[PDB]
């Protein structure tokens, strides 16, 4: 598909599609990247993963919206208006789920079993919780329980290896635990232990910023401030 | 607002 | 293609999908609604025109975006990157193309020629004279000069209609002013002409607000501070 | 800024 564009193409042109915010075009082009069989840079896993975040994040947005006014739809006193509220939910919804299962697909073939180091395997461990917790957000039926399950256990492998091998201040370990966090406050139904994880992440991360450059620093307190900003919508 | 993730 | 579903369903899913801002699906849904060769009424052309100005609007910010990166790579003493640009920009550029000639597709079959009264034919005029207009921003070879002569005779064939069937206020004759003004000072190199024409417009619309509601009024204002706005970048 | 089309 991209199967015949030079890797190092459709690197520099996901880079483009960035600055022109074509991020279909852009996860596209990293969807092509990966297929070329050789593991990502840091560089590189982060144009993938900002490409995705942005196609789902478009998706999840609209989804929210049918989603909201599907549900008065179906509140009492509400005019029948057929089913075309639900269908193009459902058409939005089985295109991000399509989206999610690319991606999903991309971690499991074969970027995870490839990825060695701590903030490779870790980040795209938290890719794999985020997508399958993408697909707990709009799943309704059998498979929720599992859906979840898998977004929990994704995440849980990556808070493993990142408490082991990177420092509490690694932005890729305070996203990582940012997300695990509104996993357990909105799809797991723990505001408890997202609270927790939130507050206890941050606090570890304040105690290790004496050790950073002030790149680093601004690097950590910059997602520092999203735990900070969910603990107080929360508490 | 929307609590974020990133 | 969106000719299995009801032309009332098209139009529901394209509200919907403007809630959603999903214009991709807005402009397919207004696609399958004009192509069930019903006239539209002037909601349903409103859709139709918003979905297509958001879609070929995205194409051509981004259009922009890599066109001046293109040049930038072209000038003395830039590091040639190889094809990549011009080819993310020529591929962009020929998406672009694609949903002009759609559009102008619609209007040609048939849109315009069932088009009686003067609020739609003005109107689809104006579409038209929009859409050649995209095309000439990117048209670079043989055919750029008949692109801008398509532009302009649809806007003058519109010009001529509105100013013979509509009053001065009216806010598809005040866009439609705009527009050419627009086409005048960017596309045919006539500054003076697009000047005047905003100017002209503006006053003969002043000298007319007299006659509206509170709610023409404020319709009418809000398209001459348009023409306001441009004439002070432009003078 | 940009000129205004609409
Ligand atoms: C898989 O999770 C990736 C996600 C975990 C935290 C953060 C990630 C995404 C991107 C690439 C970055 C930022 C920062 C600007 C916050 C937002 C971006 O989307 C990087 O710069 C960070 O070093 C870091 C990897
Ligand atoms: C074909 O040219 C259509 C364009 C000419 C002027 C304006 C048009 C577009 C839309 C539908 C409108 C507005 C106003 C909010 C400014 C912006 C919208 O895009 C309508 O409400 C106006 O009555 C009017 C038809
Ligand atoms: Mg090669
Ligand atoms: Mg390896
Ligand atoms: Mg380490
Ligand atoms: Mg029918
Ligand atoms: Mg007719
Ligand atoms: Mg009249």
């Amino acid at each position: 598909a991209m199967g015949s564009m030079e890797r190092a193409s459709l690197i520099q042109k996901a880079k483009l599609a960035e600055q022109a915010e074509r991020y279909e075009d852009m996860a596209a082009f990293m969807k092509g990247a990966v297929e070329k069989g050789e593991e990502l840079s840091v560089e590189e896993r982060n144009l993938l993963s900002v490409a995705y975040k942005n196609v789902v994040g478009g998706q999840r947005a609209a989804w929210r919206v049918l989603s909201s006014i599907e549900q008065k739809s179906n509140e009492e006193g509400s005019e029948e208006k057929g089913p075309e509220v639900r269908e193009y939910r459902e058409k939005v919804e089985t295109e991000l789920q399509g989206v999610c299962d690319t991606v999903l697909g991309l971690l499991d073939s074969h970027l995870i079993k490839e990825a060695g180091d701590a903030e490779s395997r870790v980040f795209y461990l938290k890719m794999k919780g985020d997508y399958y917790r993408y697909l707990a957000e709009v799943a309704t039926g059998d498979d929720k329980k599992r859906i979840i399950d898998s977004a929990r256990s994704a995440y849980q492998e990556a808070m493993d290896i990142s408490k082991k091998e990177m420092p509490p201040t690694h932005p890729i370990r305070l996203g990582l635990a940012l997300n695990f966090s509104v996993f357990h406050y909105e799809i797991a139904n723990s505001p408890e232990e997202a609270i927790s994880l939130a507050k206890t992440t941050f606090d570890e991360a304040m105690a290790d910023l004496h050790t950073l450059s002030e790149d680093s620093y601004k690097d950590s307190t910059l997602i520092m401030q999203l735990l900070r900003d969910n603990l107080t919508l929360w508490t | 607002k929307r609590r974020k993730s990133v």
